[PDB]
């Protein structure tokens, strides 16, 4: 699209690898840091779509 | 003291392994972002120069 189609996603980080074929499409917040991130992402933890 | 844009140096580094820790645990380290690879596999790589 000329004006800019941004209906398509996908993903810059996962905590681990998957099966072939695997199904599921759990969008939490990732973190990188030691400490754990909730809610908004933050330092070390950004928004993983 | 840094050189200035127009005239910016440039530093060559080489024959020695790249630690990250620090980097990221700077506390004025307002954005950093990296496009080629994910910003927490800077550990994981060989860099010819
Ligand atoms: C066949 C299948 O399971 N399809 C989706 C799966 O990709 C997704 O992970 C899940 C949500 O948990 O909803 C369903
Ligand atoms: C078939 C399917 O939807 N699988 C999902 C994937 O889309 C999603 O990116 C991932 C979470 O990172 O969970 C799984």
């Amino acid at each position: 699209k000329v004006s800019g189609n941004y209906n398509y996603l996908y993903r810059l980080f996962r905590k681990s690898n998957l099966k072939p074929f695997e199904r599921d499409i759990s969008t939490e917040i990732y973190q990188a840091g030691n400490k754990p991130c909730n809610g908004v992402a933050g330092f070390n933890c950004y928004f993983p779509l | 003291r840094f050189a200035s844009v127009y005239a910016w140096n440039r530093k060559r580094i080489s024959n020695c392994v790249a630690d990250y820790s620090v980097l990221y645990n700077l506390a004025p380290f307002f954005t950093f972002k990296c496009y080629g690879v994910s910003p927490t596999k800077l550990n994981d790589l060989c860099f010819t120069n």
